[PDB]
């Protein structure tokens, strides 16, 4: 697809950064090496469901005052491209897929078998949760449904399982046309306090960490690589100086088009003509 | 009493600040020191 990475990390650092400091314990785990007072301190103002102060996240150039006391501001850096397929074919397919997804489901008895319901019309299965079928379980895949013979698994009828498929858009063939990119984002968080600024610092390379194992940059954004700035005032001229860290996020991805075939045969015939010349 | 009450607008990729700047003049036989802090209660400044 085309990609947008500064709204991925948008999107992604933000509920992120809210389950941590919604939960002290990951603070102080994370603040282990800190000074004591600063950790406290910072757990104290931040940290916990009664927190009275907030961090923000957003990008750069708002019209608007944002929270200088501590907020993660994503600016949208460099990037090129760096490898290239034969005939620029990153992939080709049968039947046009969407996202992968990942949803929960329990097993239901029907018609003595067990199904599993999906929210979304099911492209391709990638996995079943904990489940290897045999030919005998005689595993079915059918529009939004995965199927599963009743006789042998009664003792499964009300199993919990997590799906791991992707979506179809529709039955066509086609190329997957494009390229992959090296793409860098930056990441500062924004603090008048030096030590909020050191916090924040470590709080986000944490989060980035926990990230890598998401599956948006397992199959997109691969190969995270990160770089980190000095401590600097950004803002100097207030009656206080605004400080930062920044640091650079790179990011591998695929930008790519869906060139749909509309060209098909379904016979080949046959004939033979007699030249008398 | 006070002077060259500047707004001083900045607009920035952090967002807008404001570092505005006044020359003010003392009463007699004071000693302000660095960063002492002034209001002044009758002047109320719009913001949005």
């Amino acid at each position: 697809a085309i990609t947008s990475v500064d709204s991925y990390l948008l999107s992604e650092i933000k509920p992120r950064l809210n389950t941590v400091l919604e939960n002290c314990y990951i603070i102080d785990e994370v603040l282990k090496d800190f000074d004591y007072q600063t950790r406290e301190s910072f757990k104290e103002a931040f940290c916990g469901k009664n927190a009275q102060h907030e961090v923000t996240v957003g990008f750069n150039f708002p019209k608007f005052k944002n929270n200088y006391e501590a907020h993660y501001l994503i600016q949208l850096g460099q990037g090129q491209e760096t490898k290239n397929s034969l005939g620029s074919i990153q992939s080709s397919y049968f039947e046009a897929t969407g996202d992968t997804l990942v949803e929960s489901s329990t097993a239901i008895r029907e018609d003595d078998k067990l199904v599993f319901t999906v929210s979304k019309p099911i492209g391709e299965l990638i996995k079943v949760e904990d489940i290897e079928f045999a030919k005998y379980d005689n595993l079915q895949v059918e529009g939004n449904k995965v199927s599963f013979k009743y006789q042998t698994n009664e003792d499964y009828e009300n199993y919990n399982a997590n799906i791991i498929f992707t979506e179809k858009k529709n039955d066509s063939k086609g190329l997957v046309k494009g390229f992959t990119v090296e793409e860098q984002v930056t990441v500062v968080g924004l603090s008048f306090n030096v030590d909020v600024a050191r916090c924040l610092d470590a709080v986000l390379k944490m989060i980035l960490i926990s990230m890598r194992d998401s599956i948006e940059e397992q199959q997109t954004f691969q190969l995270q690589n990160l770089s980190f700035g000095d401590i600097a005032p950004i803002i100097e001229d207030g009656d206080s100086m605004i400080f930062g860290r920044p640091t650079i996020i790179k990011y591998t991805s695929s930008l790519d088009l869906d060139y749909t075939i509309t060209q098909d045969i379904n016979k080949l015939t046959f004939k033979e003509r007699k030249d008398w010349k | 009493a006070i002077q060259s009450q500047e707004k001083g607008t900045n607009q920035l990729d952090i967002g807008i600040l404001d570092t505005g700047t006044a020359i003010g003049t003392t009463q007699l036989e004071k000693r302000i020191s660095y960063r002492d802090r002034f209001t002044v209660p009758e002047v109320l400044m719009p913001q949005q």
